[PDB]
Parts: C-alpha cells; structure tokens; sequence
RNA sequence: GGGCCCGGGGGGCCACGCGUCCCCCGCGAGCGCACGGGGUCGGCGGCGAUGUCGGCUACCCACCCGACCCGUCUUGAAAC
RNA sequence: GCCGUCGCUGGCAGUCGGCAGAGCGAGAAAGAGAGUGGCGCGGACGCUACGCCGCGACGAGUAGGAGGGCCGCUGCGGUG
C-alpha cells in the first residue's frame, strides 16, 4: 500500500537529496520534488506528472492508469499539450478535476504548468 | 541669517559607575540648569555634526565633508537641566565634551 | 534588475561578531573557533563581566529569518543541470549556489538553464 | 484606558460614565451660577 | 425610503452619547416604528453568436504566492485622516519657519488646507517667501497677529495646486513660475497687504530673519 | 431540499443571538445592582458612626475581612518556614500580590512572612484596578487575560460568578466562593513601586514597609499597579 | 437607612404587541461609524556614472566604559 | 520582541467540491439526525504525520548524569 510504502522510502531513497536544511525527491510524477507523501510520484496507484516536452513547445501530462500496478511499461499514459497559455491551464484543470484524478494536485499541476511554459518563452 | 539651534554639550552616557550604556547620551544644554526648564525640549531633534576625509552628499547640496548623526531628546535627567538624547547611532566617545545642536523643531508652541 | 524572493522581510542579528574562543588571542596554538571552556577558575566560564562571551541559545536566529540570505533567498548547492530542476517550484525563495568542483564547462550550462527556469544563482560569474 | 473594552466586560460602565459627565457638568454649573450671585451681592 | 436625518443623540464624549437607550428609544419613536418578518455578455459573430467571458482566467501562475492578511481596524488611509492645529495657529498668524531654503523667515498664515499643511505667504514683496505650503511642526507661532478675516483666498489654492510636478531627466529640467501662480501671488497679496502695513513697523518685521544670539534660549522668551 | 435546512440553521443563530442578548442585560443589571450595593455598604458605615457620636459613644468598625499581601523580599536566603508560607500565599516571586480573606488560621500565617510582605485592606477601587489592569485567570493550568467575560463565566459560572463585575463583588464582599474565585485569579505580577520605597527591611511601623499598613496598602497598589 | 428605595392621596428607565387564565391589587430588512479578536497611509521629499551610494562582520587606527593568566589540587589562586 | 526547554501525554487524516455546499470556541451533558401518521464548470497554502500548527509557564551551574547534533575525521556496504 501507499502508506506502507512511504514508511520504507520516506528516508531512504535513492531519489532523496538532504541538503542545506532542505530536502528534495527527484522522481518523476513528483509536481515540486517534494519529499512528501502527497506528493510522491511512485508510491500512490493515482499521480499526475507535468513535464516538458521533447521539444521545448508544449507540457507532457502524465496519469497512471488504474490496472497495471505492477507493470511499470504500461502504468503511465503521456498526453503533449501544445496549445496557447491559457488554454494549456484548462486542460489540466479538466483532467484533474473533471475526472476526480488526485484533486488535492490541481494546482501544483497548474503551477507547474505555468512554470514550464514560462521557461520555454525567449530568454530576456 | 543666523543661528537655529541651541547649544548642547554631549555630557557622556547613560551609566551607573561601572556599567556604561552608549544607546543614551546625557546633552547639557546652554541656560538650562533645571529639571522644569527642560520640557521645552523634550522631543526636539538633536544632531551631531562633524567633518571626515571623504566627501559625502548634502541633501540640497553637493558633496562635502560634513556628516551628522540625527538624534532626538527623549527625556530630562536629573535635577539640573541635564535631558537624555538618542541618536540613529550611538555617539563616538571622541564626541564627549564637544558640540550637540538641538534644533526647534518639531515645534509645539 | 535580479529576480526578487517572494517576500523580503528584515533580518534581525541577535550577534555579528563571531565567538572567539578564550585565550585565542594569546597562542597561535589557540585557533579562533570556539571551545566551551572548563577551567575550575575560568573567568569567562563564570561570565565575569568585560570578558569574552559565551554563546548559548538565547542567541538563537529568528525562524523566519534563519538561514536566509541577504538577498532574501535561501542558498542550495548544485552540482549540475539535474540537481537544478528541483527548485523549479521554489524558485521564489531558494537560490542556487554552484558548487566549487564544477568544471568551468559545466558552469555555463547550469548558469544558463538556471536562466531559463528563473532559479537565480550566487555565482553565476565565476570562472568565467 | 479603552472605553469599548470596558463595555465588552462591564456594560454598565457606559451608564455610569455617563451619569458622572453629566452629573459633574450639572455640579459644576451650580458653583458658576451660585458663585455670580454672591459677587453681584457683593456688587450691591 | 426616507430621508436621513442627523443622529438624535448629542455627543457627550467620544464614543458616549448624551442619551440613554431608553431615552433614545422614545425619542426615533420605535414604540411605533415596529417591524415584522453578470458574468458573460453575448454577442454576435459573422455560429452566429458566442458566448463571452467577461473575465478570463490567469494566463500564468506564480510558483508560490503570499497568504491574505488578517483584517484590523482603524488603520484608515492618509486621505480620511482627520486633521488637527495647534490653537496658537489661527489666520494671520506671523509664523517662524524653521526649515528649508525659507528657514527663518517670518510668514503669514492664511489657513489650513484639506491635508493638514498650512498655507502661507511672504507677502512675497516682503521676504520673498510665496503662496506657499508649509508643516505646522516646523514652525513657530508668534504672538502678533492680523485680521485677515475680510480677506478673501482663492478657492482653487488647494493641495492639489501646489502639489510638485514631476521634472523628467534623460540635461535637467528648471522649474518655472506659472503665469497663474503670479495672478494669485497679486491677488492674495494685495489685500493682505495694505493690513499689514496698518500696524506699525510690521513690514519691517516682516523683512527680518529670525535668529539665536548670545544668551537667548528658546525656553525663555515668548513668541 | 435545502430551503428547510437552511432555515433550520437561521433559527438556531437567532436562538444563540437572543441567548447572547439577555446574557448581556443579566450582567448589565447584575452591575448596577452592585453598584447600588456598595453605596449603601459605604453609606452605612458612616450612618452608623455619625449615630454613635451624636449619643456620645463610639462606634467600632468590623475589623476588615480582605487583605492584599505583597512579595517585598527576593528569594535568596529564605528560611524553611517562611518559605513554604510564601508559596502556600503563591507570592513565588517578588512584588506578587494575591488576596487573602482574614481569619486566625491566616493572620498567624501573615505574622510569619511579616518580613517579607506589605499588606494591609485593599478598598474598592483597588480592587477594581487590580483585576482590570492585572487580571488573569488560572484556565487549564494557564495564564490567561481576562478578556472576555466568557473566561470568567466558563470556569466560575457553576457558582454564579459569570462577569468581570460578579468577580470583583466575590473578592471585594468575601462572598462564599471567595477561595474559588480568588484562587482562580492568577496571582497578580505588579510593577516595581514608582517612586520607591522607604526601607524594605523594616516594618511600617519603623518607617519601613514591611507588615501590616492597614489602608496605606491602597497608596502602594496605585504605585505599583 | 432597607423593603425590585412599601403603600395610599424637572429628570432618568438594558419600560414599551396582545389575546387571555391568573398571584397580588424562537428567523424583519438594510445601510453606515467605530476607544471593538496586535499597522497602515487609497501620504510625501532629496540624490545618483568617475565620484558618489550601500556592505553587519572582517583589516588598521582612535576614543569611552569594562577588563589580573591559563590548566590544576584546593575551604580559598592573579598569587610570593 | 526573538531563541530554546517544559507543559497542555493540546489541535490537523475534513484537501469530506458541480456524485459540491464550506459550521462544531462555545458559560452551563447528549443530533447542523432519519423518515411514518394526525448564463458560467470555478474555488490560495497545506500533510518530509519522525510533519505542520496553537496556547501558557519557564531558562544560574562545578563534580556528575542524559538528550540532540544537516558538528568534524578515517575505512566498508548501498546510492547520487
Ligand atoms: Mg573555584
Ligand atoms: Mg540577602
Ligand atoms: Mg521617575
Ligand atoms: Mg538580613
Ligand atoms: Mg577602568
Ligand atoms: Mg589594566
Ligand atoms: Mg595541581
Ligand atoms: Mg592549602
Ligand atoms: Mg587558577
Ligand atoms: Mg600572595
Ligand atoms: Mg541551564
């Protein structure tokens, strides 16, 4: 179970960094590299992952369907927004909500979003 | 023109004896050698003025030589005339003895 | 015209001066950092006033305010483009510091990315 | 020193108060008037 | 609905009425007032028509964003602050400036403004010193006093009039006196004028700067 | 449906509002009945001594019931004896003041840490003072600002005591709960005396402060409060 | 004096529906001001590219107050 | 005001959202109960629970005991 999980890796992972006070997870489907429960993106049967595309146009959505667990070739279903702002932002505000899909991680979806299309603008 | 500010002598510190408190300044003020003629500067501004090497800006003006730590008389001290002042800085101990301005304002007659 | 933190608080030192260790100033052999001293007749174990201060928790930093740079960030060593990413979504109130070893090569790399992420950086201009 | 605090806890503190301005102002008119009597007796 | 009327109850002191509740009661006659229980705007398009968002939703999120503040009272803003005076400060007062350029210089004040700053004059034929604005805490009040009360001051002279007009630099940029600014300098100053020169040697006065000499204390002497 | 619900929580805010609106008038009156209370208790007295003198004899006054006591002494050096009294007053630390209500079991008691207390009869205005300024409650072992009237009505309510004002008259008159409210009432921290003192290591009596002042307490409860 | 300051024949009340039997004789709406659960201004001014602005601490120097050399045994150490 | 300790063996799994309805600080036990008859698609942060949050009191120390060190040194297994 998730819980179970989390009692194993919650301090020893090869994915934790503790460093200058701070701690950091830098496994994928983790929306703020957060080493938390919440936010862990390999111990809960339901994760949402934003990620930059190939190319630098456009966010990749990650969810893990619910079936396959235990076959990680499988688990995880990618979808490439390229799309204005905006309209980027709607989509996974829908495919969180919408679908009831962790919507606790609505908004680190939508600020992580925001943060990767930001960084894809011309550089000042 | 002519004069604005009253005379004040930067006394010393605030202390006991052997204990010596630098965050207050004892000013001796020219004419006033009573604890009842002090409450006309109570709240007043007090600056001291000086001179260095460096040239540094003037508000209003171009740059000098002249510097200043603001400070504003909080209270009186003793019998004698004598009020406390604080200053933005505590005072060099180099000050003791030499010339505080006290200014009229902020004014409230 | 650098990023700014999210917010920028004043920071209150309780102490700047560091605690020099008893007697450092009298050896080369006595280096400066501290030692609780333990001497039965030590006057600066028994705070004897005008000598050398003790420190004790009462000097403790705000929690608010701790660790933060002047800046108003709070610094994390990186040692590449990988160790970057992680303050993406902290990019407001934690900086990058790129660590000594970093070949210049790789500096640039870091120094650039961080750029593009807005993750600002405390030595972006070294070894140029 | 804050009158809405004291209401908060002694809501008859507001009556009281008001009686004393009321009653010390009505006092202090008499000693007037009583007082512009007797120096214009004294006048006569 | 009906039309305000002033608040029945007298004020005693601040926050005290000179009316009981009982008293006020009677006095609104409530024994006989008694009571008993967009968004989207369409428009057309050349699908015929949408419907449009009035107000559409962030383009971009900030990584992090500071909470809402708990809320207080009484920290009005600086506009509907009420303004206070000194009681020795009444018009045509003869005022003792202590700082800027004008420092020492002896005024007349004309009045109050929406702001809580004085506004006073020279006259500037006098000592030079204009309609100009000044803080009541860096002054002193005198004794000597004119009747200004027949005089009458131009209602445009507000803070906004004398307020300073930002100067752009890319050398400098000068200040220059407006034509308006020296109409209302005649108007204002000939009739106060003419009453300053009816007390003797007053003009004089006028034209003196103020200054501490060897043995005069502030403390001791009377303005 | 949700009209019925809604209405349900509508009327059950009215009945909590009127709840709190005649609490407000009990209190209200209650304090005006004290007041009324303590003129007669005031006029009484000196109705009562203006008879004796008019049929030559003499009135005696009820030796007061009410004292407050006051830590003038550090704590360094204190003897086993007087130590334990001191903590059983809860004068802990020094210029802490408490009440105590007079009887022989606590006059004896007061006769033992004579040097290391001012006391004497608090009148009311001392006592209003005191638990305005200086009130806290003991609520939950804590120290806690009376700052509401709920504070007070909570943890004394089941003895009728729900007010600043039913709190004042419990300490003030010695009511039958004045060990509940008084030992409710955290005990006073004062403020070092403005003005100073004439000697702390001698009685009143001598020109110092120590023991029983009678009513001089009230002029140091003004300096110190 | 006390009896909700008993009963009969100018000034403040945290009195103000009524059907009644009778001791005695459970929702009105709003709006606004604030001594009201810890500060804000919906207030301003001056200066700034080659000599000026900021830099606690740090380098040197000065001054005022403080300040005896550590470890140890010891009732007691700056200890002749 | 800030730091830490101790105490409340205190609070938070309720982020229960368009399969929605925002509360449980309040003087005084126990239900925001269940029923049977008489346009928009939107709503910050959080929660490494070994975490986060609140409130109150307190803080000298040799000999000595204990705790915590994202203090430091060298080597081994894992990991980066
Ligand atoms: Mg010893
Ligand atoms: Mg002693
Ligand atoms: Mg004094
Ligand atoms: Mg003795
Ligand atoms: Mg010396
Ligand atoms: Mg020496
Ligand atoms: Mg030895
Ligand atoms: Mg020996
Ligand atoms: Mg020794
Ligand atoms: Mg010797
Ligand atoms: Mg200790």
């Amino acid at each position: 179970s998730a819980h179970l999980q989390w009692m194993v890796v919650r301090n020893c992972s090869s994915f934790l960094i503790k460093r200058n006070k701070q701690t950091y997870s830098t496994e994928p489907n983790n929306l703020k590299a957060r080493n938390s429960f919440r936010y862990n993106g390999l111990i809960h049967r339901k994760t949402v992952g934003v990620e930059p595309a190939a190319d630098g146009k456009g966010v990749v959505v990650v969810m893990k369907r619910r079936s396959g667990q235990r076959k990680p070739a499988t688990s995880y279903v990618r979808t490439t927004i390229n799309k204005n702002a905006r309209a980027t932002l709607s989509s996974i505000r829908h495919m969180i909500r919408k679908n009831k899909y962790h919507p606790d991680l609505r908004m680190a979806a939508i600020r992580r979003a925001s943060a990767i299309l930001r960084s894809q603008k011309p550089v000042m | 023109s002519g004069r604005l500010w009253c005379k004040a002598i930067f006394a010393g510190y605030k202390r006991g004896l052997r204990n010596q408190r630098e965050h207050t300044a004892l000013l001796k003020i020219e004419g006033v050698y009573a604890r009842d003629e002090t409450e006309f500067y109570l709240g007043k501004r007090c600056a001291y003025v000086y001179k260095a090497k460096n040239n540094t800006v003037t508000p209003g003006g171009k740059p000098n030589k002249t510097r200043v730590i603001w400070g504003k008389v909080t209270r009186a001290h003793g019998n004698s005339g004598m009020v406390r002042a604080k200053f933005r800085s505590n005072l060099p101990a180099k000050a003791i003895g030499h010339r505080i301005r006290v200014m009229l304002y902020p004014s409230r007659i | 015209a650098a990023l700014r933190p999210l917010v920028k608080p004043k920071i209150v030192k309780k102490r700047t001066k560091k605690f020099i260790r008893h007697q450092s100033d009298r050896y080369v052999k006595i280096k400066r950092n501290w030692r609780k001293p333990r001497g039965i007749d030590n006057r600066v174990r028994r705070r004897f006033k005008g000598q050398i201060l003790m420190p004790n928790i009462g000097y403790g930093s705000n929690k608010k305010t701790k660790h933060m740079l002047p800046s108003g960030f709070r610094k994390f060593l990186v040692h590449n483009v990988k160790e970057l990413e992680v303050l993406l979504m902290c990019n407001k109130s934690y900086c990058a510091e790129i660590a000594h070893n970093v070949s210049s090569k790789n500096r640039k790399a870091i120094v650039e990315r961080a750029a593009q992420l807005a993750i600002r950086v405390t030595n972006p201009n070294a070894r140029l | 020193k804050n009158l809405r605090i004291m209401l908060k806890l002694n809501p008859y503190a507001k009556t009281m108060r008001r009686n004393t301005i009321l009653r010390q102002a009505r006092n202090h008119k008499l000693r007037v008037e009583r007082a512009a009597a007797a120096l214009a007796a004294k006048s006569d | 609905k009906g039309k305000p009327h002033c608040s029945r109850n007298p004020v005693l002191v601040r926050g005290i009425g000179r009316y009981s509740r009982s008293a006020m009661y009677s006095r609104k006659a409530l024994y006989k007032r008694k009571y008993a229980a967009l968004a989207t705007v369409t428009k057309p398009v050349g699908g015929g028509t949408r419907v449009v968002k009035l107000r559409k939703m962030p383009r971009y999120y900030p990584t992090e964003d500071v909470p809402r503040k708990l809320l207080s009272h009484g920290k009005k803003p600086f506009s509907q602050h009420v303004r206070k005076l000194r009681a020795s400060i009444t018009p045509g007062t003869i005022l003792i400036i202590l700082t800027g350029r004008h420092r020492g210089k002896r005024v007349v004040f004309l009045k109050q403004l929406s702001s809580g700053l004085l506004l006073v004059t020279g006259p500037l034929s006098l000592n030079r010193v204009p309609l100009r604005r000044t803080h009541q805490k860096f002054v002193i009040a005198t004794s000597t006093k004119i009747d200004i009360s027949g005089v009458k001051i131009p209602k445009h002279l507000t803070d906004a009039y004398f307020k300073k007009k930002k100067l752009r630099k890319p050398e400098k940029e000068k200040y220059e006196i407006t034509e308006q600014r020296k109409v209302d300098q005649k108007a204002v100053d000939s009739q106060i004028l003419p009453k300053i020169k009816a007390v003797p040697q007053l003009q004089g006065y006028l034209r003196s700067v103020f200054a501490l000499t060897n043995g005069v204390y502030p403390h001791k002497l009377v303005f | 449906n949700f009209a019925e619900l809604k209405i349900k929580r509508l009327r059950k805010k009215f009945a909590q509002k009127m709840l709190r609106k005649a609490r407000r008038k009990l209190i209200y009156e209650k304090a005006k009945h004290y007041h009324k209370e303590y003129r007669q208790m005031y006029r009484t007295e000196i109705r009562m001594a203006r008879m004796a003198r008019k049929a030559g004899n003499f009135y005696v006054p009820a030796e007061p019931k009410l004292a407050f006591v006051i830590r003038i002494r550090g704590i360094n050096g204190v003897s086993p004896k007087v130590r334990k009294v001191l903590q059983l007053l809860r004068l802990r630390q020094i210029f802490n003041g408490t009440f105590v209500k007079l009887n022989k079991a606590s006059i004896n008691m007061l006769r033992i840490v004579e040097p290391y207390i001012a006391w004497g009869y608090p009148n009311l205005k001392s006592v209003n003072e005191l638990i305005y300024k200086r009130g806290y409650g003991k609520i939950n072992k804590k120290r806690i600002a009376l700052t509401d009237n709920t504070l007070i009505a909570r943890s004394l309510g089941k003895y009728n005591i729900i007010c600043m004002e039913d709190l004042i008259h419990e300490i003030y008159t010695v009511g039958k709960h004045f060990k509940e409210a008084n030992n409710f009432l955290w005990p006073f921290k004062l403020s070092s005396p403005r003005g100073g003192m004439k000697k702390k290591t001698t009685h009143f009596v001598e020109g110092g402060d120590a023991g029983n002042r009678e009513d001089q307490i009230n002029r140091l409860i003004r300096r110190m409060n």
